[PDB]
């Protein structure tokens, strides 16, 4: 989830790929702040966002389940 | 090269640990071959005490150099007797038993044998005076 | 269920989650960065050269180093008739000194880097070192400190950065219980700026104040006198266990040759003024009398060796041990720094380096699911178990209870520390200030302070404002300072502070774009004008500059200088 | 002589607890070849040894003065003093105050003839350096001897300083 | 001191957790509680999961409490051995008892033990010996006696148990000043 | 000038300034102080 002022960009993950390793799904911009979060939840991630739409403080950009 | 490296190693831990700041190591070998001084230095580059490199005669190139064992620590009038192996870059290998000691430094292999006997340095180190002494004395 | 095994195996294995496992693919990205990391070392590596041998570069290919072309003639001529008289120009009496094999550190250099700006607007005082060269040395079994004042008195002997280096170093020996080693050729003083050197504290009075607490607790301190050392510099072989004067060119005055004119002006030879005088005269000044530079280099190794510290150093650090390397490539660690100059702060990680750094790359991870910004662990240093506290991103309130944490579990148990600074990154929101933030920064600045367990920090980059306050600074006691060449160290705000400080300066609304040109690019050349190879060290700001591949032997050589300690 | 009986009193003052008080004055180090053959480095080590060492408090005011090495002997601000005060007649400088003048005139590039013009421009100007420093600039604004006062409330702010000096470990 | 919270600590037992360098909770069992789950009820019993009220919460919740989480028992050993191990008291230990010694056995079979001992439930006190008992416990089977002829009753001397020195009284009839 | 070692060879060689070298050679000086020496012990 990120923060408030959201404009997720730049997203460098393919979405339904497996991640175990903790590689940086999201990167949103707050004052500069990539703050990259770099979730290591193993499993395919589903993307629910597109790059350079702001998003709301603590939104589901995407749901990191296990691989089904 | 072979016989200068011989007389550090089996002495000390010269190149063994070395260490210092954006720059690289040195240190020089002063050989009395004949009734002519003989200067040697060797070098290394990158962080490898394996790669090294000498510049004799004018003559400058690269080798490795992989040690054996570490023998008599008493390092007595026999001093040190340990095989040595030496990768130069051209291509070749080479292994030498080299027995130094402070007077010489004496390598055999398929050359043949050579001693080379080290520029000695000595002379009453401390009582090096040539003071006139001309008056006032006793 | 079906899984009993006794704990190794899942330990002692090339399988422990202990270790990291962060292989780079060497990508655009890797490249990109890696490569820059190369632009930035290249010359840090150089200028060195230059320094060295300070003015005497005969490859005149030096456009690597942006330093000036300096009439090369003028110093060889210089050095030859100083090495004409029969004493060594050079560094050299230092190697000479030390024992062969062993190590070196050079604690400060590029010292004075173009400090002062002369006269001529185009020229700068050429202080290549900042006159002296400082470095902790290993004699005869015996780890020392080493100082020797450089032959480069055409500035003058001594300058605002070459007492606080000699200072430094004292401060440093006796925290380290290290003794002394000061080679001494002087100009005497310097008569220009005499008010920013001579009165005040933290002057010249205070070497000779430390020259007698260490001897108060017991600390032996060696001098070697191989030129004259006069207005006050004479008081240094005097104040001394041992002393050395070199049989011709060693002199030692209360006042100057020409003093005696003017007032009473019988003049006599300089020998009998107060220099070697050898014919048994009745001062019994100088413990040492040596024909020779080798003789006289010998004898201080002579003194030295009857100290009994060799038992004790070789006791406290193992000398045959096992080396551990790292299980990724050390030249890697280029890679995982970003570039430079980026509007927008670029990404980065710590894992990596860490990975890289430590031995066997492992770690011992406290709470990292909770205040994920900050972290936090113990790991290994070349056999010696060390805590790192490395940072990333913009700091919590729970950022800083666990660094309390780890900092009171730490020195509960007598671990060293290790710093690698970042930027500040204190969130500025409402309601985290309404949480009590500054109550939480301020429990962990008390246990920073606190702390009497040796504190060692070095600059990863971006290391501005008042964060630094929060994990560690220069005044806050750190036993040694190094830092990298990516390093900006400047005012609560390095980009933020050129957008606040917009708004509030005597603007008028209109003309936006000539104001942000004068405003703006103003801002960000102050801030950035400013960086790790001027304002520091050549400044004895953050003493130490390194390169990132070779941090670990840095450490390491520090660790194995703080354990002498009491 | 007089860096001897400094330190035997210093000496003493130590051994029983006495605290001391510094009267600064000039450097007045004697340049004769017979007394620099005489160990006078040797006493003068003897001095400053004695003063950096001892564990008793130790405050300074300056008369007048004090320029040089000299106060190196007595006392300085690098000697950790618990407090410093001074007097308006005070300067402080280097190892020569009208000396410096005399000696650096010989050894600056100079001609031999032009000689008026040359004590004009060298004289006069290190004249001009050593007593621009004084007490109410290059002092206390500083911080450098932070305390200014007046000669004759000395006892008073003395007394001050002693009893802010015993309350200490 | 380290603590290892497998399942609920709770009624004031949630405080050695707390009271911890180092603690350990399980990922799914490992629970630690002030207040019950049946005590929220009865008192604004709007009453929310388990994991909610203090249990295991892998979710990087606001609270820094518990230093390790661990997916398996295995894991919680594992990382409870690794906290253990830096602690600095190996070289102590190794230094303060030494771990390469040459075990020396006594002279006699310590199977003999239970026969000097004297039978039960015997009407009067039945015979003893002590010299025996020490014979077949020490080191080389030996003994440093002190004064033996003299207050015949108890018995104190040196001895050696496994090189190390050791003092032994042991009593052997009536007591007397 | 043309000398430049590393301080042993000054050292640790068998040839230190540090050891002494007094030899006496047993003249009748030596043999008039041994002599008495040896007078001044057996008893
Ligand atoms: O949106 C939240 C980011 C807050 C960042 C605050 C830090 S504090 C120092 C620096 N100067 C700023 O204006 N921002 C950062
Ligand atoms: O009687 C003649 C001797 C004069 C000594 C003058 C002293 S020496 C040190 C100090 N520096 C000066 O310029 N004058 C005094």
């Amino acid at each position: 989830v990120s923060p408030m002022p959201g404009k997720v960009s730049k997203l460098l993950v393919k979405s339904g790929d497996l991640v175990e390793k903790g590689q940086v799904l999201v990167i949103v911009e707050a004052m500069k702040m990539e703050h990259p979060v770099r979730a290591l939840q193993d499993g395919r991630v589903s993307f629910l966002v597109k790059e350079g739409e702001v998003v709301g403080g603590d939104h589901v950009l995407a749901t990191v389940a296990e691989e089904e | 090269a072979m016989a200068a490296t011989a007389w550090l190693l089996n002495r000390c831990d010269n190149w063994r640990g070395a260490f210092r700041l954006n720059s690289d190591t040195n240190a020089t070998v002063h050989f009395y071959i004949d009734d002519h001084p003989v200067e040697v230095r060797l070098h290394t580059e990158g962080a490898n005490y394996h790669k090294i490199f000498f510049s004799v005669w004018d003559h400058d190139g690269s080798f490795e150099v992989c040690s054996g064992p570490v023998t008599s620590k008493h390092r007595d009038q026999k001093s040190i007797v340990n095989d040595f192996t030496f990768l130069f870059e051209n291509g070749m290998h080479h292994t030498v038993l080299a027995v130094a000691t402070e007077g010489d430094v004496t390598v055999i292999g398929s050359f043949g044998l050579h001693q080379l006997r080290l520029l000695p340095l000595t002379d009453g180190f401390g009582d090096s005076s040539t003071a006139g002494g001309t008056s006032t004395k006793i | 269920y079906a899984h009993h095994p006794i704990d190794y195996e899942r330990s002692t294995s090339k399988s422990p989650n202990i270790l990291r496992l962060p292989a780079n693919t060497s990508d655009p990205t890797y490249q990109e960065n890696m490569a820059r990391m190369e632009g930035l070392v290249e010359q840090l590596r150089a200028r060195v050269r230059y320094v060295q041998a300070g003015g005497v570069v005969p490859e005149e290919e030096a456009a690597k180093a942006g330093v000036s072309i300096s009439s090369i003639e003028a110093d060889d001529r210089v050095r030859k008739l100083h090495l004409s008289r029969g004493k060594m120009l050079a560094r050299d009496r230092i190697e000479r000194l030390i024992d062969p094999g062993t190590r070196f550190l050079e604690l400060s250099q590029l010292a004075g880097w173009d400090l002062y700006w002369d006269d001529k607007k185009k020229e700068y005082e050429r202080c290549y070192s900042g006159g002296i060269v400082t470095g902790i040395g290993l004699v005869n079994g015996v780890r020392c400190m080493l100082v020797a004042n450089d032959a480069t008195v055409k500035g003058g002997t001594y300058y605002p950065i070459t007492v606080k280096k000699h200072l430094r170093a004292q401060k440093i020996a006796e925290q380290n219980h290290l003794p002394c080693i000061y080679l001494v050729d002087s100009g005497g003083a310097n008569l220009s700026r005499q008010d920013d050197v001579f009165p005040d504290e933290q002057h010249f009075g205070r070497i000779f104040y430390n020259e007698a607490q260490m001897s108060i607790k017991s600390i032996s301190q060696i001098a070697v006198v191989m030129g004259s050392c006069t207005a006050g510099g004479a008081y240094v072989p005097a104040m001394a266990d041992e002393n050395i004067i070199v049989a011709r060119n060693g002199t030692i005055f209360l006042g100057g040759p020409p003093l005696v004119l003017a007032a009473t002006g019988e003049k006599v030879s300089s020998e009998e003024l107060g220099g070697a005088d050898v014919h048994c005269r009745i001062s019994g000044v100088g413990d040492h009398y040596a024909t020779d530079d080798l003789h006289a280099l010998y004898l201080a190794r002579r003194a030295v060796a009857n100290l009994n510290l060799k038992e004790h150093n070789e006791a406290r650090n193992p000398t045959d041990v096992k080396p551990v390397p790292p299980l990724y490539d050390p030249r890697e660690l280029g890679g995982f720094i970003p570039d430079m100059l980026s509007d927008v702060v670029k990404s980065f990680d710590v894992r990596a380096i860490i990975a890289r750094i430590v031995d066997g790359s492992r770690f011992d991870e406290f709470k990292a699911l909770y205040g994920n910004t900050l972290v936090c662990g113990f790991a290994r240093i070349e056999g010696m178990q060390v805590g790192i506290i490395a940072n990333q991103g913009i700091l919590y309130s729970e950022s800083a209870l666990k660094g309390a944490h780890f900092i009171g579990l730490c020195t509960q148990r007598n671990v060293p520390l290790l710093f690698l600074q970042n930027i500040t990154g204190f969130m500025v929101g409402k309601k985290y200030e309404e949480g009590g933030i500054a109550r939480n920064g301020a429990r962990l600045v008390m246990a920073v302070s606190s702390a009497p367990v040796p504190k060692v920090t070095v600059l990863i980059g971006g290391s501005y404002g008042a964060g630094n306050y929060g994990m560690c600074g220069r005044a806050f006691e750190p036993r040694f300072l190094f830092m990298w060449p990516n390093a900006r160290i400047s005012v609560m705000g390095g980009t933020q502070a050129a957008t606040v400080l917009t708004l509030t300066n005597r603007n008028l609304k209109n003309a936006s774009e000539a104001e942000i040109a004068a405003f703006k690019d103003k801002v960000k050349k102050k801030y950035e004008k400013e960086g790790s190879c001027y304002y520091s060290t050549a400044r004895l700001w953050d003493d130490g500059v390194i390169a990132p591949e070779d941090t670990r032997v840095v450490v390491a050589e520090a660790l194995r200088a703080t354990r002498l300690a009491p």
